[PDB]
């Protein structure tokens, strides 16, 4: 299929109307960020030659 | 087949056409003794960083 | 297509697998970059058919209906100004869908301000939104309202100068 | 797939190490990939090559 | 930068070779249409909101904070005066209460 960018949302714009929230949601989201790698050391002489 | 490693008694059961066993790096990690047909693991001697 | 060459190349191991894996990682990283830049909204916002924004003109940045590519005149000028085992993979997002993403972002920031980036898109008149932005930089709303025609004229002149500067500088 | 970002880093590091150890099994055009086989099979003038 | 929505706070959590941030954000919800005006014309003077916005439920005009509906009577304590009513485009007529 051709991938849908998203749902269409026609904002009801006019020159004298505003939308004010009457309520709220306390939303908790996760963000995972890598920090470090495995500290690997390779003996070059021992790797090549044993 | 020459090498250097600790020889220990092995739990692997070789088929009668098999003489040696290879690891990921194609080093002999298991070997059959040609006089008494028993299997030995060959763990390498300890390596450290000074 | 040489079989002897590939038989000798197998003696070197998995170098080719490493290079193909690195190029595949680069190729998917480009699509990840385009997703991270342009696909920040899950709603495709559209401008109203009547472009009454209190004197503010966005025709140089809104998509042109007469063009089949649905690009803005500025975006059309930007696209005009940029000119043995190798393959070029096409990007996951084509240029019209990237233009549609930018059009959705433009419609959201014009009709709703910064509200669509923090939740549901809340409609607001554009002079009032501009007044809010004026208060963000520490200038009172009255200054914006009193000099609104001048601000809209300056904004339209600057947008036209942007198009002229892009069309006149190689 | 919640923690996929850490798992990709771990998998890439383990895969790089695994490919590094797989590279020891290649002879690179020599007669064998084992140094001990070359030291036991050849005189030093060809063994140096 | 710190989650989707208006950022309130965040909590760090350790992870194997990584960090997990629990971003606590404020998301607006249950929005309602209102009729809005840039300024209020009273006694030949233009009144502008000090921190909020003028809203109307259909018959009466109020001033509320921008991110939450909390209508209050338009007074001289939450508005400021700048100029007359002839300059601001879209100014509407409404009374301004004096405490
Ligand atoms: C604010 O009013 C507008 C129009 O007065 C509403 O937009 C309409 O919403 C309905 C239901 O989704 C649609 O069928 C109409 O086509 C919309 N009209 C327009 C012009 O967009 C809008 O939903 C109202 N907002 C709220 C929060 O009630
Ligand atoms: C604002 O939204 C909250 C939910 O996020 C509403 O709280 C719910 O109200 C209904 C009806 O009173 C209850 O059945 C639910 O149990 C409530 N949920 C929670 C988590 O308390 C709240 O009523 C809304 N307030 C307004 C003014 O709209
Ligand atoms: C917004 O700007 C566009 C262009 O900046 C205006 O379109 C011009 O209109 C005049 C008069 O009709 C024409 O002579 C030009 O050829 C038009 N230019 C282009 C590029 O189309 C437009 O009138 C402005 N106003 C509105 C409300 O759209
Ligand atoms: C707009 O809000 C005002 C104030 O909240 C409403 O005025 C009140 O309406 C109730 C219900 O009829 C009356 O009991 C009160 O006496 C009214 N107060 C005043 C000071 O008039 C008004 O009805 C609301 N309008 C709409 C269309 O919802
Ligand atoms: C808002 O109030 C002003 C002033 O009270 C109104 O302006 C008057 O309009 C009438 C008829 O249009 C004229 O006869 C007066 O001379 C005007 N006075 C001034 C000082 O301009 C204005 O019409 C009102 N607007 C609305 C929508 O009611
Ligand atoms: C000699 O080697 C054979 C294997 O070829 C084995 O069966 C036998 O036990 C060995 N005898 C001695 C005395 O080592
Ligand atoms: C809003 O537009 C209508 C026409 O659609 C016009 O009558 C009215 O004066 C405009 N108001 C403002 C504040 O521009």
């Amino acid at each position: 299929y051709t991938m849908s960018l998203g749902a269409e949302n026609s904002v009801a714009y006019s020159n004298n109307s505003i939308a004010i929230p009457t309520n709220f949601t306390i939303s908790v989201t996760t963000e995972i960020l890598p920090v470090s790698m495995t500290k690997t050391s390779v003996d070059c002489t021992m790797y090549i030659c044993g | 087949l020459t090498g250097t490693g600790v020889l220990t008694e092995s739990n692997k059961k070789f088929l009668p056409f098999q003489q040696f066993g290879r690891d990921i790096a194609d080093t002999t990690d298991a070997v059959r003794d040609p006089q008494t047909l028993e299997i030995l693991d060959i763990t390498p001697c300890s390596f450290g960083g000074v | 297509d040489s079989t002897e060459c590939s038989n000798l190349l197998l003696q070197y191991g998995s170098f080719c697998t490493q290079l193909n894996r690195a190029l595949t990682g680069i190729a998917v990283e480009q699509d990840k970059n385009t997703q991270e830049v342009f696909a920040q909204v899950k709603q495709i916002y559209k401008t109203p058919p009547i472009k009454d924004f209190g004197g503010f003109n966005f025709s140089q940045i809104l998509p042109d209906p007469s063009k089949p590519s649905k690009r803005s005149p500025i975006e059309d000028l930007l696209f005009n100004k940029v000119t043995n085992g190798l393959t070029v993979l096409p990007p996951l997002l084509t240029d019209e869908m990237i233009a549609q993403y930018t059009s959705a972002l433009l419609a959201g920031t014009i009709t709703s301000g910064w509200t669509f980036g923090a939740g549901p898109a809340l409609q607001i008149p554009f002079p009032m939104q501009m007044a809010y932005r004026f208060n963000g930089i520490g200038v009172t709303q009255n200054v914006l309202y009193e000099n609104q025609k001048l601000i809209a004229n300056q904004f339209n002149s600057a947008i036209g100068k942007i198009q002229d500067s892009l069309s006149s500088t190689p | 797939s919640a923690l996929g970002k850490l798992q990709d880093v771990v998998n890439q590091n383990a895969q790089a190490l695994n490919t590094l150890v797989k590279q020891l099994s290649s002879n690179f055009g020599a007669i064998s990939s084992v140094l001990n086989d070359i030291l036991s099979r050849l005189d030093p003038p060809e063994a140096e090559v | 930068f710190c989650g989707k929505g208006y950022h309130l706070m965040s909590f760090p959590q350790s992870a194997p070779h990584g960090v997990v941030f629990l971003h606590v954000t404020y998301v607006p919800a249950q929005e309602k249409n209102f009729t809005t005006a840039p300024a209020i014309c009273h006694d030949g003077k233009a009144h502008f909101p000090r921190e909020g916005v003028f809203v109307s439920n259909g018959t009466h005009w109020f001033v509320t904070q921008r991110n939450f509906y909390e209508p209050q009577i338009i007074t001289t304590d939450n508005t400021f005066v700048s100029g007359n009513c002839d300059v601001v485009i879209g100014i509407v007529n409404n009374t301004v209460y004096d405490p």
